[PDB]
C-alpha cells in the first residue's frame, strides 16, 4: 500500500519526459545523449614504492540532441549555418525531468556555452516507415546536475 | 572642408588631430553640458561615437570651452562612446538612455540630480570634480562636507592642466575614460588606481603625503598626483561612502555591472509562465554567468560555493501570495576581492 | 506592367519590396479605413490575402499614407489574412465576416463602434492605439480617462516610426502581426511581450521606466520600448480592464479563442434530437478538445481534472421546461496560466 | 479531432516521398546518404584556467545516392565515366520531401558542386531475389536546408 | 551564453584565413612560414663578478611562400627570373589574418624590401594524388605586426 | 584551481626578449595562431610556496 | 617490496649538482612537475647485496 505522495519521494525517474531549452528557446527533442562529465588520472610512482594517483584535466564535453523534421521550422540549422570563421552565438541548453505534463521539473542538468558542429540530415530511404529525424551535436563546458 | 573633382590624390596640408577609437562594454559616461552651450539642445541625448564624431558636430577645437578640452582628455585615455545631455534637462533623459552607465560632471554642478536619481536599485555610478581651488591640510573637514555621503560616488581632486587646453581640465572627464580603460585592460574588478594617463595630462597642484591622509579617511577625495617614476597617476580607489561595505570603487562598480548583465537575462524570462520550469531557468541563467565571472577573478573564493550563491523557490524566496501577484524573487550574494591599499616595510638593521 | 511576346527570360529592373507570406489561424484582423481612401468601397470587407494583394489593389506603395505604412508594418511582422472595412460602415460588416478575431484601428476612431460590439458573447479583441502626442507621468491619468474599461482592448503607446515610412506608423497595425507571430510560434496562452519588432521599426517617444510605472496601474497602457540587447520591442500584456479576471491579454484571447473553437465543435450539434445522446457526443467533443489543449500547456494544472470541467444533463443544467424550448445548457471551465510580470532581484553582499 | 490542414502544420514528416534532381535532370533514387554539416573544433588552453572552443575549418560533404539498374538508361555511369585527369562536370543536387504525387516541396536540401567518385556495380548472385541496385558516391559542399 | 561580438574581442585568432599581398598585386597563397624576429645576444663579462647581457645585431628574415601551380599564371616565377647580376625589383609583403569572407582584418604583418631566391618547382610524381606545389624563398627585413 | 594560492614560484632576473617567432600561416590546418617568444636572463630561483 | 633487504648496491663517490632542470609548464598536458639534477661524481663501485 504506497501512497502516492510517497512515490515522488522513494522511486527512480523514468528518462523519457524532459524539455530541453536551448538558449531562450525551448524546442520539443526526440532523444539526448552524451552529457557526461569526465576526468585524466595523473599517475605518479617513484622508487620506494608509493604510487600516487590524481585527479587532473578535465575533458571536454559532447552532446547530441536529436530531433525529427518538422515542415515549417528549422532552427537546429540556422544555429549551425551562422557559424562565420570562429563566431558562433553559443548558449545554454538545459535538461529537465518533469512529470506528465510538466510543471514541475525532478531533475535538471546544466551546460554552459554549447555550441553546434556536425548536423545531420536525415537519410532519405524509399522502403522505410520512418520520420525524417535530424542530429545535432554540441560541444560546450561544465555540466553540472542540479537537485529539482 | 575638401571638394574634389578629378580622381587623383590630395595632398592638402591641415592640423587636425586624431584619436585611435575603443570599443567599452561596461563604461558609457554622460557628460553634463551647461547652459550658453550653443551646439547642443535641450532634453535630447547626442551620442558621440569617436573625437571625430565630436569634431564634426562642433567646428573647430577650442581651447577656452569647458566641455572641449574635458572630451578630447576622455578620448585620449581611452574612451568610448559617449551621450551628452544638457544639465537641466539631465534628469529626464539619463533615465531613457539604458546603457548608461558613468554619470560624469565636466565642472558642472550635477549634485542636485546624483541625490534624485543615483539610487541603490539604479545602476548608475557617478564621478565628479574635487574643488577648483588649493585646498589646505588645515580647513580639510569642510571641503569633505561639501560632497554627498552616497556610496555611488568618487571625487577626484586636482583639476588637470596640460599645454594644449588654455584652461584647466576637469578631472572626472579623464577618469571616465580610466575607468574605461582599466575594465577592458584588467576588469571591473580591479581598482582604476596607479594607472597613469595617457594625454597631456599632470596635476595643477602637487598634493603631499600628509594632505592626501587628511582626505581619504571620511568622505573620500581620491587624488592624483605625480610621481617622478610614473609621471601623473591616479592615486584613489574610495567612494564617498565610509562604511566596509561599500568604501572601494571596484566593488561598487563590479555590483553595478554584475547587476546590469543579470538584468539582461532576466529580461527573456519576461512575461514567461510563472512556475517552476521558468524559476529553474532563471537560476541556471544566473549560475552560469556567476560562474564564468568566478573564473575571471572577479568574485573573491577559493571554492566556488564560497564566491556565489543563487536561490529561487516557493518555499524559499517567494509567497504562494506573491506568485499571484505576479513577482518572482531570486537572491544572489557575490564575494568581491578588495584592493590592497596601504604596504607597510619594516627595514631591520641586523640580518637574522 | 510587363507585356511577353517571346517565350525567352526577361530581366526588367525594378525595385519592388515582397514579404513572405503567413498563415495564422487564430488572428484575423480587420484594419479600420477612414473615408477619403478612394480605393475601398463602402459596405464590404476585402479579404487581402497577402502584401503581393494588397500591392496590386494600390498602385504605388504612398509614405504619406496611413493604411499604407500600416499595412506593410504587419505584413513584414508575420501577419496573415486580413480584411479592409472602413470605419463608418465598420459597425455593418464585422457582424457578417465569420472568422474574424482582432479588430485594428490603424490610427482612427473606432472608440464608438468598440463598445457596441465588444460583447461578453461576441469573440472580437480589438488592439488600438495609445495618444499620438508624447504624454507625462504628471498629467497621467488624464489620458488614461480617454479610453474605456473594456476587458477586450488593449493600448499600445508609442506611434512607431521607420526609415521607409515617412509618416508616423500607428502601433496597433504592428501588434496585429505580433499576436499572430506569438500564437504561431509559442501559443495563444503565450503573452505577446518581449518580442522583438521584424520590420525596420523603433518608437518615437523613448519611455521611462517611471512613466510606464503610471500607465501600467489602472486602465493599462501597454507600451513598446527600445532596449539596447534586444531592439525595439513590446512591454506590455496587460487590458484596460484592472479586475483581477481579466487582467492580462493572454487571458483574454485564450477564452476569446477556446470560446471560437467550442463553437465549430457546438456547430454539428445544431437541428439535431435534443435527447441524452445528443449530450453526450457534445460532452466528448468538447473533453477531447479541452484535454489535448491541456496537452500542448495551454491550461493550468498539474492534474488533469484540475485544468478543465464540462456539464451537461438535465438534472444539472436544464430543466424540462428548458428541453422543450429547444435549449442546451453546457458549462465549461478554464485555468489559464498567468505570466511573471515582475522579477525581484535581492543582491546580498556577504556569500552565505 | 485532428483536421487534415492541422497536420500539414504540426505534424513531422516521413522520409519516404522525395525528389532528388541531378543538375537539370530529374531521376528517381531509391535512397539518399550522408549529406550532413560538419566542423572541426579548436580548442585553446592556457595556464591560468580558461579554455577556449571554438568552431574550425570546416569538413567536406560526401553523399551516397543509391538507384537500381533500368535497361536503357545509364546516366549515372555517363557522368563518372567523362572524368578526364581534373576535369568533369560538377551540377548541384536537390533532395526535396513532398507530399504523394508531390506537387509541394514540404522541405528542400541543395548541394554544390557535386562530382562522382565511386560507382558501385551490382553484386550478381545466383541464388538472390533482389534489384541490381547501384551506390553512386558524390563529394561536394555546402549543404544548405531550405524550408519549402 | 558568449555573445557573437564577445568572441571577436576575446577569442583568439585562427591562423587558416590569410590575405598575402606582394607589391601591387595579391595573390593566394597555402602557406606562410618563417617570418620572425630574431637578434645575437652580446656577453661582457668582467673579473670583479657582473655579467652584462644585450640585444645586439639584428638577423636578416627569411619567408617562405607556399602556392599551388595554376595553369595560366607563373607570376612567382616571373619574379624570380627577373634577376640580372644584382637588381631584382624588391617590393614589400603584407599578411593579414582575416574573418570569413575577408572585409575585415584582424591582425597584419608588414615585410620590406623583400626579394626572391630559391623558387622550387614541384616534384614530379606518378603514384601521386597531389598538387603541383611551389614555394619560393624570400629574403628581407623589418617584420613588422600591426593590430588590425 | 582559480588561484589563489601559489604552490611552487619561479624567479627570472633581467630577461630581455630575443627572437620573436610569428605563427606560421597554413590553410590547411585547424591551430591557432602562436608565437613564441624567447628570453635571454640569469639567476633562476626557485622558491617554496 | 617494502624494502627491508637490499638485492644490490651500486656507490658514487663525491657527487656534486651540475644543471638542475625546471619543469616545462605546459597548459595541455595531463603530467607531474619533474626535475631532473645532473650530478658529476667518480667511482662507481657495485657491490653484491
Amino acid at each position: 500500500s504506497t501512497s502516492t505522495s510517497q512515490i515522488a519521494v522513494e522511486y527512480p525517474i523514468p528518462v523519457y519526459r524532459f524539455i530541453v531549452s536551448v538558449g531562450d528557446e525551448k524546442i520539443p527533442f526526440n532523444s539526448v545523449s552524451g552529457l557526461d562529465i569526465s576526468y585524466d588520472t595523473i599517475e605518479y610512482r617513484d622508487g620506494v614504492g608509493n604510487w600516487f594517483k590524481m585527479p587532473g584535466q578535465s575533458q571536454s564535453t559532447n552532446i547530441t540532441l536529436r530531433k525529427g523534421v518538422f515542415p515549417g521550422k528549422t532552427e537546429l540549422f540556422d544555429w549551425i549555418n551562422s557559424i562565420q570563421l570562429n563566431q558562433v552565438e553559443k548558449k545554454d541548453i538545459t535538461i529537465s525531468l518533469t512529470n506528465d505534463a510538466g510543471t514541475e521539473l525532478l531533475m535538471t542538468w546544466n551546460v554552459s556555452n554549447a555550441f553546434p558542429t556536425s548536423l545531420t540530415s536525415p537519410s532519405f530511404d524509399a522502403t522505410s516507415n520512418d520520420i525524417a529525424v535530424q542530429e545535432i551535436t554540441l560541444m560546450a563546458d561544465r555540466v553540472i546536475m542540479q537537485a529539482v | 572642408t575638401t571638394v574634389t573633382s578629378y580622381p587623383g590624390v590630395y595632398i592638402e596640408e591641415l592640423n587636425s588631430l586624431a584619436l585611435s577609437v575603443s570599443n567599452s562594454a561596461t563604461a558609457v559616461p554622460v557628460f553634463a553640458v551647461d547652459e550658453q552651450n550653443q551646439y547642443i539642445s535641450e532634453d535630447n541625448a547626442i551620442r558621440i561615437n569617436s573625437w571625430m564624431d565630436y569634431l564634426n558636430l562642433i567646428g573647430n577645437f577650442n581651447n577656452e570651452d569647458k566641455l572641449d578640452v574635458s572630451v578630447r582628455a576622455y578620448f585620449a585615455n581611452g574612451g568610448g562612446y559617449c551621450y551628452l545631455v544638457k544639465t537641466t534637462s539631465l534628469e529626464k533623459i539619463i533615465p531613457t538612455l539604458d546603457d548608461v552607465t558613468l554619470l560624469v560632471a565636466a565642472g558642472e554642478d550635477i549634485k542636485t540630480t546624483v541625490d534624485v536619481l543615483c539610487q541603490p536599485g539604479k545602476g548608475l555610478f557617478a564621478v565628479f570634480d574635487g574643488p577648483e581651488t588649493e585646498l589646505t591640510i588645515n580647513g580639510a573637514e569642510e571641503a569633505k562636507q561639501a560632497y554627498t555621503a552616497t556610496p555611488f560616488a568618487a571625487v577626484y581632486y586636482p583639476w588637470l592642466k596640460a599645454d594644449w587646453a588654455n584652461i584647466d581640465i576637469p578631472p572626472s572627464a579623464v577618469m571616465a575614460g580610466v575607468y574605461a580603460s582599466v575594465d577592458l585592460s584588467r576588469g571591473v574588478w580591479k581598482a582604476p588606481a596607479n594607472v597613469a594617463l595617457k594625454g597631456g595630462l599632470e596635476p595643477k597642484f602637487l598634493v603631499t603625503d600628509e594632505l592626501q591622509g587628511e582626505y581619504n579617511t571620511g568622505r573620500a577625495i581620491n587624488m592624483i598626483r605625480n610621481f617622478s617614476n610614473t609621471g601623473t597617476t591616479v592615486w584613489g580607489a574610495r567612494t564617498l561612502e565610509d562604511k566596509d561595505n561599500w568604501r572601494y570603487v571596484p566593488v561598487r562598480r563590479l555590483f553595478n555591472s554584475v547587476e546590469r548583465d543579470i538584468k539582461r537575462a532576466m529580461s527573456f524570462a519576461m512575461f514567461e509562465p510563472n512556475n517552476q520550469p521558468t524559476w529553474e531557468r532563471v537560476r541556471a541563467a544566473i549560475s552560469n554567468y556567476l560562474y564564468s565571472l568566478w573564473q575571471q577573478g572577479g568574485l573573491a573564493g577559493s571554492k566556488e560555493e564560497d564566491a556565489y550563491f543563487v536561490q529561487i523557490g516557493k518555499g524559499i524566496t517567494m509567497t504562494q501570495e506573491q506568485i499571484d501577484a505576479g513577482q518572482m524573487i531570486v537572491k544572489v550574494g557575490l564575494a568581491a576581492v578588495r584592493p590592497a591599499e596601504f604596504i607597510i616595510l619594516q627595514f631591520t638593521q641586523d640580518v637574522e
